[PDB]
């Protein structure tokens, strides 16, 4: 108000127009005119383009209208705020946080990294072409360094997101209010050079404190945070930074109770979001982490994701794959870093293979068989990338990606068998039923279905799995078929004496050897594993089966809305949970009556000493398929520690050895969970009959904590 | 003779209560003269800044401006 | 208490005002008016209020549901519910079942395939409501509220 330049800024508004006539008079007469419905727009222009539009006066609409505090209104950044060192370190800590805050907490970038007057001040700068001169070498020299390093960082974070890799505004917030630094900002070597002769001034000080070890720590996080653009630039995976990372940030978070830490006021404040050009609503700053343990947390995320480069089969990045994002979801920045690092720049796969190289690779290790630019095979190694970047999406990405692959998947084996290319079309084949499988399981886990749907999906999965295993199984004696003619070769090579035809035969059978067992061998103890896992999703399903009937024999649960309504009907309700798999041929989607009539089979309508008895073979059924269960995670396990050389199994887990342990674990402990509860279940409602006064019940689907929630258990809970 | 529909698309010039002031393309006009404006410019004093789409309701609008030579253009 | 359900009259201002007030208490991050001027001028049939005829102040709203329908993929209609905000005071009598119900009803007799509407996963309340009607939950959207959490995408077929 009281400054100069808004007194004379306020005659320079109109300027710009030579001559402005009101017309406000003429507005207000042609508006009384308009009917009360009406609208005066033009008529190409869609009113739904006006649904995120600001509203002047309206405080959560309005960022003109946020409250500012004095100091947050004063803040200048070339005033040296007392004590320094102290206020330096606390700048530079929270600026850490904020990161923390943006990257781990999923808060909007202008609430966090923006939120700091001086990575504005920087930035502001830097679009032209420190940009404060306090005259202190703390303020200028050392936070300087610091600023620049956190906005080299955020600029990393944009190409990671320019990618397409993930989603915007749900995984990772970039709005950076209009900032494009172009080729100003400077490039890696200056930014770190910056951050070591900042960290050499730190050195210098005779005077060791508190504040001065965690400004020390906090320059060489900031150091190693710009070096983790090395694992695209040059596909580095090399993890020393990554270690100091850990390192340091343990430090810090145990000098953290022992000092108190006070920015200068309006160091951080929404004062961004009010001046600077702003096409969205005010938002509060969230409150920020306490400690650095995102930083570990970060730190080990992106260290997984290089042990990719040390894969040597297809198997092996499948089963990565499979488990790196699966048992929790993965840091944003790692899970934006593994396609593009899995991917790379020179159109190869781990700069190993092409992609139709890697896509042959994996057809080669399920059909044990050699090939002997085709578009189909083009295409089908398109759709097996696109199948492992959706494994590094969020946890509800995740599932909405197969809706994509399932008519893709179906559409391509459908092609290879019109070209009657029938080892692509059983490849084809097992990846789309797998995802089918898979697909519909994950729905458990993000809790879409409800409890009275619980039969419909668990059998499903169950005739979905049963199908899978008889192709496995067929799929096996293939290839036994191809390993027992080569020893027949061996069996006929003792019978024959020394002669031109058998030079013939042996030289047959040594081709064999040397070309096909090994392969053979390795797909047949791979079938093995596949054939194990599969029959134990099978029998989970099978189990959760009988858990709702044996419910809806006791009238506890049925499978359709226990509240019936007048608008709609159970069978276009059922149809709708289907609907992703209705245009699949094959296996074909079974009939709304099949999955009535298959319940009916397994609810016991029978009463009294005839329903004990039917009960009694319900739950001797769960309770010993429980421990087969068991068993057969047991054999797994011991697999996966053995290793893939031991004749038995091959799982292709070396590089996630450890997460493969821990999924099978949580996978036993909701096994014995499904049989403690069945008893559960039976000795509440055996009781339960008996009295008049009986309880009221509802079954809710319930995570095991340590358990794998594709599979919850069906709770009893009162009323 | 004249009608909304001939502003349209024209910039304007709708300064509020406070000493804030907003130009902006007309969007949109309704009956109790609600006002919706786009590429809107917020200048206040002598500071400036973009604001995309806004809408301004009837007690927020002090006055509704228009460029001479494009008011006349309309016509 | 005497609740009546009628539909909006576009004609009448201060109604509009009236609605506006009540969906914006409810709300954390609220509407302009045009978001509400692209609900209600388009399909004003599909607006609904809840007045307490015996209340000291009898015409006010208590409670309003807003409706939207468009057509989906090219092939059928998809009725869609905005807003659903029910005062305070008048919370615990199905209020908001009825409104619910009746604008459902309106976009049947409008031949609407179905009905889609978001909600909150953590809003036991508004999930007990709708999927005790048949809807079923079609999708999960990841932090879709923000700091608030997820959201479930809710589908009620109708043909
Ligand atoms: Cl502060
Ligand atoms: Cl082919
Ligand atoms: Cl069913």
């Amino acid at each position: 108000p009281m400054e100069v330049d808004s007194i004379l800024g306020s005659l320079s508004i109109t300027d710009d127009f030579d001559q402005l006539v009101d017309v406000t008079s003429l507005f207000d007469e042609l508006c009384s005119k308009l009917k009360p419905e009406a609208i005066v727009k033009d008529p190409r222009f869609d009113l739904f383009e006006g649904t995120h539009s600001l509203e002047v006066n309206n405080s959560k609409l309005d960022s003109s209208l946020i409250e500012l505090t004095a100091e947050e209104i004063e803040f200048d950044v070339n005033v040296a705020y007392d004590p320094p060192l102290a206020s330096v370190a606390a700048i530079a800590d929270r600026l850490l946080r904020c990161v923390i805050s943006w990257l781990n907490d999923y808060q909007t970038l202008p609430t966090t990294v923006l939120s700091c007057r001086y990575t504005e001040s920087l930035l502001s700068s830097l679009v032209k072409g420190s940009s404060w001169c306090t005259g202190n070498i703390l303020y200028d020299k050392v936070l300087g360094s610091c600023i620049l390093g956190v906005c080299y960082l955020t600029k990393f974070v944009q190409k990671l997101l320019s990618a397409g890799i993930v989603f915007e505004e749900e995984d990772l917030n970039f709005n950076n209010m209009g900032f494009n630094t172009f080729d100003n900002l400077p490039g890696q070597d200056v930014v770190i050079n910056s951050l070591t002769e900042s960290l050499q001034i730190l050195e210098a000080y005779s005077d060791d404190s508190l504040h001065l070890t965690m400004l020390k720590h906090i320059l060489k996080i900031i150091i190693c945070l710009v070096h983790l653009e090395d694992h695209l630039t040059d596909y580095s995976t090399k993890t020393s930074h990554l270690d100091e990372l850990i390192e340091n940030a343990n430090s810090v978070n145990g000098i953290f109770p022992q000092l108190q830490l006070s920015p200068p006021k309006g160091a951080f404040s929404t004062y961004i979001q009010k001046h600077r050009s702003n096409q969205f609503p005010p938002r509060k700053i969230t409150k920020l982490p306490t400690d650095y343990s995102g930083f570990i947390t970060l730190a080990n995320d992106v260290k997984t994701i290089l042990l990719v480069d040390k894969a040597e089969s297809a198997l092996e990045t499948y089963q990565f794959a499979k488990f790196f994002n699966k048992l929790e979801q993965r840091h944003v920045i790692a899970r934006i870093l593994f396609p593009l690092f899995f991917i790379r720049d020179d159109r190869t796969v781990l700069g190993k293979f092409s992609y139709t190289q890697f896509y042959l690779l994996h057809v080669k290790e399920f059909s044990a068989q050699t090939p002997s630019g085709n578009e189909l095979i083009q295409e089908s190694s398109n759709m097996l990338l696109e199948w492992y970047q959706n494994c590094s999406q969020n946890t509800c990405r995740y599932r909405q990606g197969f809706n994509r692959q399932l008519i893709l998947w179906d559409s391509l084996q459908a092609q290879f068998e019109s070209v009657n290319s029938q080892v692509y079309c059983s490849w084809t084949y097992f990846m789309k039923l797998s995802s089918m499988i898979e697909f519909s399981l994950k729905g458990f886990d993000l809790d879409i279905y409800k409890p009275f749907e619980a039969y419909s999906m668990f059998w499903y999965v169950y005739y979905l799995s049963h199908h899978l295993e008889t192709f496995l199984k067929d799929s096996q004696n293939d290839i036994e078929s191809n390993i027992n003619a080569i020893h027949s070769m061996n069996k006929k090579l003792k019978k024959l004496k020394a002669g031109e035809k058998k030079d013939q035969l042996r030289l047959k059978y040594r081709f064999a050897m040397d070309n096909e067992m090994e392969q053979l061998q390795a797909t047949k103890q791979f079938l093995n594993y596949l054939l194990k896992e599969i029959n134990i999703t099978k029998s989970l399903c099978l189990i959760e089966v009988f858990q709702f009937a044996i419910l809806k024999s006791f009238g506890l649960i049925d499978n359709k809305n226990s509240t019936p309504s007048k608008f709609s009907n159970e069978r276009l309700i059922h149809n709708l949970r289907f609907k992703p798999f209705n245009s699949i041929g094959v296996p074909e989607l079974p009939e709304y009556e099949v999955f009535q009539q298959t319940l009916k089979d397994f609810v016991i309508e029978e009463k009294g000493a005839a329903f004990d008895i039917k009960l009694e073979r319900a739950t001797n059924f769960i309770e010993t398929e429980v421990r087969n269960v068991v068993s057969s995670i047991d054999e797994i396990m011991q697999g996966i520690k053995g290793g893939d050389n031991n004749g038995v199994l091959v799982t292709g887990t070396r590089l996630v050895q450890e997460l493969s342990l821990e999924y099978y674990c949580k996978l036993k402990h909701t096994s014995k969970a499904l049989s403690v509860n069945s008893k559960v279940i039976v000795n509440t409602l055996k009781k339960n009959i008996k009295n008049k006064d009986s309880h009221e019940y509802k079954v809710e689907l319930v995570h095991t904590t340590e358990g794998w929630n594709y599979f919850p258990i069906q709770t009893l809970r009162i009323k | 003779i004249l009608k909304l529909s001939d502003f349209i698309g024209n910039t304007l010039i709708v300064s509020l209560t406070e000493d804030r002031i907003l130009v902006g393309s007309l969007v949109a006009v309704d009956a109790q003269m609600n006002l919706l404006l786009d590429h809107v410019e917020e200048r206040m004093g002598s500071s400036s800044r973009m604001m995309g789409l806004v809408s301004v309701p009837r007690r927020s609008v002090k006055t509704i401006m228009i460029d001479k030579p494009v008011l006349q253009e309309l016509t | 208490m005497e609740i009546v359900y009628k539909p909006l009259d576009i004609r009448n201002e201060e109604q509009f005002a009236s609605i506006k007030k009540l969906i914006d208490a409810d709300l954390s991050e609220p509407y302009s008016i045009y978001v509400y001027r692209y609900f209600l001028n388009q399909w004003p049939e599909l607006t609904y209020i809840a007045v307490d005829n015996k209340s000291g102040t009898p015409n006010i709203p208590i409670g309003c549901i807003v409706c939207k329908m468009d057509p989906h993929r090219n092939v059928r209609l998809r009725g869609y519910i905005g807003m659903l905000a029910v005062e305070s005071t008048y919370r615990g009598h199905g209020i908001a079942k009825k409104l619910v119900e009746i604008a459902i009803d309106k976009m049947q007799r409008e031949h609407c395939d179905e009905i889609m509407l978001e909600t909150e996963v953590e809003n036991s309340a508004a999930l007990n409501l709708y999927e005790g009607m048949g809807f079923i939950r079609m999708k999960r959207m990841f932090r879709y509220y923000l700091n608030e959490g997820d959201a479930f995408k809710l589908i009620l077929p109708l043909t």
